[PDB]
């Protein structure tokens, strides 16, 4: 069973014979967020003047799913403004491609898990 | 502003306008203007070219200055503060 609001569930559910082994699926963290970046940019022309390590420093509050949809929209914004036929990632790309792609998370909804975390409730 | 001044070659194709007005003072006044507002504008002082001398041929540019007067900006500034912030 996976959920995203573990507030909501019953404490009779969560019993020893009922549900037990709880896990934990860490938001990311840098050196997490740069084997992301590597798996969405394996089938990528990349050029040889972006380096993966600055945009994962400057990412903050992603989820895994928005750093899929940066590699997708600075891929569009290079046919864009390179023409159709085009074989060319850049690196100024990307950072341009960071004023339209915002963080889905918070440390309202980070601290939430991380207090359930501490008993209370899990 | 590039935007704005095809919105403003489009409504002086058909309207008598003389050429005493300056196109680039009109770009800078309209500043935070929606593209239906830059219509209206131009509607108005045609309207009131009319009342001073039912039989006009040109609009001045005194009419002009008594029509952004009237018309005015429906987005305040605090949704342009907001909207700007947020591409930021």
């Amino acid at each position: 069973a996976a959920t995203n609001r573990p507030d909501v569930l019953d404490t009779a559910l969560l019993r020893p014979g009922r549900l037990d082994k709880i896990i934990y699926i860490p938001p990311p963290d840098h050196k997490g967020r740069l084997s992301i970046l590597k798996v969405c940019t394996k089938t990528m022309p990349i050029g040889p003047d972006v380096s993966l390590e600055n945009l994962a420093a400057e990412t903050c509050f992603f989820s895994g799913a928005d750093l899929r949809n940066l590699c997708t929209e600075a891929a569009l914004l290079a046919l864009q403004e390179n023409g159709l036929d085009a074989t060319t990632v850049k690196q100024e790309h990307f950072l341009k491609s960071l004023k339209t792609v915002k963080p889905s998370l918070s440390c309202k909804d980070l601290a939430l898990y991380e207090n359930l975390f501490k008993k209370e409730g899990f | 502003a590039a935007t704005r001044r095809e919105i403003f070659k489009l409504q002086f194709h058909s309207m008598p306008v003389s050429n005493e007005v300056d196109l680039d003072e009109l770009i800078l006044q309209t500043d935070a203007y929606s593209g239906a507002e830059i219509v209206a504008v131009c509607r108005e002082a045609a309207l009131l070219a009319l009342e001073e001398d039912i039989q006009a041929n040109l609009i001045m540019k005194r009419h002009f200055t008594q029509a952004l007067s009237t018309v005015t900006p429906r987005i305040p500034e605090s949704l342009r503060r907001f909207y700007e912030d947020y591409q930021e």
